[PDB]
C-alpha cells in the first residue's frame, strides 16, 4: 500500500503568519494517463468529519479560502496558509487518491500562538435536585484564557484537597484563540454538608498571584 | 444541500455486529460513490471501502475485508457498512462521504462513535448550573448544565436548540472512577436579560436514547 507521511506533527504560529506543512507519499501520485497527481488535504476540527480542501493536489474545492494552497508534484506535496487566521487551528490530513487502498498521513495540527489572557473564574455549588440523589457536585469554571496551563486547586474549609476531582480543558477557540476549563469537585452529600467554605483556587501565567473563588454553602 | 445522515453512537458486545446507515440526500444516489472511513483518536484516518450505488458495486480495503460489508439500498437513498466479530479495538468514529467519480470523498456524514464494550449503557442525569453573583463579570452572567454518570460516549448539548452558539464552551468528557463519562457544557450571556430569556440545554446521549432539556436559571435563595 502507499504510506503517506506529514511533517511536522503539530506547529504553532501567529495570525498572519505563513504557514506550510509536507505530505510524503512512499509512491508517486502522478497518474501518466491525466497527469494529475491525486493527492488530497482535509481539515478537521475536534469532534467534526473532515472538510475536503484541495484535490489533484493543488485544485481548490469551491468555496476554500483564497488562502490555502497545495502544491507539488511525484511524492512530495506542500499545504500552505498565506495568512493564518484564527479559525484555521485544525488538524490538516494528506490522502492518497491515487490507488487503493487510500490512505491517509497522520495529520499536522496547526495551533496558535497568541497574547497572554488570565482566566475568569466562576463557581457553581451542587443544585438542589443533585443533593436528593445523594451527591454533590461543585463546578469550577476558567473561561477564555491564555496559554492553557492553568492550575486548579479546591479547598475546603481552607483544607487543600486532593483526589476528588476531576477536569477538562476545551479545544483551542476558533474565533479567540484561548482556552476553557472546568473542574468538578465530588462529594456525598454527607461529606458536602459537613463543611462551610469552598473555594477554587487559580494560578495561570497571566495572575501575578492566586485568584479564588468560593462560596459558604447555605448563604 | 448535499447531506449525509448518520445513524446514532452505540455500545455494542465484543462478538457482535453493527450496521451504520448513512442516509443521502440533495444529489443523485446512484450517481456517486458513498466512501466509508474510521477514526480513533491518536491513530488517525482508515479508509474501509466504497460502493457505488448504481449497480452496488463495492471496494474494500483489505485489513476490513471479510469483516465489513457495504450494501446500498437504492429506495430509500440510504448505505450500510456492517462489521463484524467486533472487538474492542473497533470502537472508533465511522464516517461516510459523497464522491463524484473522478473527484474527492466530500460531504462527510456526522459520524458514528461505535464503541465495544461488555458493559450495559447509562444514560445521563442533568443538572443545572445556575447563573448567580458567583458566575458573573462585567455584566455578563454564565450558566450550564452538569451531565452526570452516562457510558458510554458520546453526549452532545447545544443550547436553545442550536439558536444560541456564541460564548458556549462544551467540555470534553472525563472518566470516572466507575467507568462512567460526565461533561458539563456552559454559556456566558448578557446579566441584564436573564429575567426575559430562557436557557435550556438539549442533551442527547444516544446510546442510551436518552433526550433531556433542561431550563437553567437564576434561583431563589
Amino acid at each position: 500500500d502507499i504510506q503517506m507521511t506529514q511533517r511536522p506533527d503539530s506547529l504553532s504560529a501567529s495570525v498572519g503568519d505563513r504557514v506550510t506543512m509536507s505530505c510524503k507519499s512512499s509512491q508517486s501520485l502522478l497518474n501518466s494517463g491525466d497527469q494529475k497527481n491525486y493527492l488530497t488535504w482535509y481539515q478537521q476540527k475536534p469532534g467534526q468529519p473532515p472538510k475536503l480542501l484541495i484535490y489533484w493536489a493543488s485544485t481548490g474545492e469551491s468555496g476554500v479560502p483564497d488562502r490555502f494552497s497545495g502544491s507539488g508534484s511525484g511524492t512530495d506535496f506542500t499545504f500552505t496558509i498565506s495568512s493564518l487566521q484564527p479559525e484555521d487551528i485544525a488538524t490538516y490530513y494528506c490522502q492518497n487518491d491515487y490507488s487503493y487502498p487510500w490512505t491517509f498521513g497522520q495529520g499536522t495540527k496547526v495551533e496558535i500562538k497568541r497574547t497572554v489572557a488570565a482566566p475568569s473564574v466562576f463557581i457553581f455549588p451542587p443544585s438542589d435536585q443533585q443533593l436528593k440523589s445523594g451527591t454533590a457536585s461543585v463546578v469550577c469554571l476558567n473561561n477564555n484564557f491564555y496559554p492553557k496551563e492553568a492550575k486548579v486547586q479546591w479547598k475546603v474549609d481552607n483544607a487543600l484537597q486532593s483526589g476528588n476531582s476531576q477536569e477538562s480543558v476545551t479545544q483551542q477557540d476558533s474565533k479567540d484563540s484561548t482556552y476553557s476549563l472546568s473542574s468538578t469537585l465530588t462529594l456525598s452529600k454527607a461529606d458536602y454538608e459537613k463543611h462551610k467554605v469552598y473555594a477554587c483556587e487559580v494560578t495561570h501565567q497571566g495572575l501575578s498571584s492566586p485568584v479564588t473563588k468560593s462560596f459558604n454553602r447555605g448563604c | 444541500q448535499v447531506q449525509l445522515v448518520q445513524s446514532g453512537a452505540e455500545v455494542k458486545k465484543p462478538g457482535a455486529s453493527v450496521k451504520v446507515s448513512c442516509k443521502a440526500s440533495g444529489y443523485t444516489f446512484t450517481n456517486s460513490w458513498i466512501g466509508w472511513f474510521r477514526q480513533a483518536p491518536g491513530q488517525g484516518l482508515e479508509w474501509i471501502g466504497d460502493i457505488y450505488p448504481g449497480g452496488g458495486y463495492t471496494n474494500y480495503n483489505e485489513i476490513f475485508k471479510g469483516k465489513a460489508t457495504m450494501t446500498a439500498d437504492t429506495s430509500t437513498n440510504t448505505a450500510y457498512m456492517e462489521l463484524s466479530s467486533l472487538r474492542s479495538e473497533d470502537t472508533a468514529v465511522y464516517y461516510c462521504s459523497r464522491g463524484i467519480p473522478g473527484y474527492a470523498m466530500d460531504y462527510w456524514g456526522q459520524g458514528t462513535l461505535v464503541t465495544v464494550s461488555s458493559a450495559s449503557t447509562k444514560g445521563p442525569s442533568v443538572f443545572p448550573l445556575a447563573p448567580s453573583s458567583k458566575s458573573t463579570s462585567g455584566g455578563t452572567a454564565a450558566l450550564g448544565c452538569l451531565v452526570k454518570d452516562y457510558f458510554p460516549e458520546p453526549v452532545t448539548v447545544s443550547w436553545n436548540s442550536g439558536a444560541l452558539t456564541s460564548g458556549v464552551h462544551t467540555f470534553p468528557a472525563v472518566l470516572q472512577s466507575s467507568g462512567l463519562y460526565s461533561l458539563s457544557s456552559v454559556v456566558t450571556v448578557p446579566s441584564s436579560s436573564l429575567g426575559t430569556q430562557t436557557y435550556i440545554c438539549n442533551v442527547n446521549h444516544k446510546p442510551s436514547n436518552t433526550k433531556v432539556d433542561k431550563k437553567v436559571e437564576p434561583k431563589s435563595c
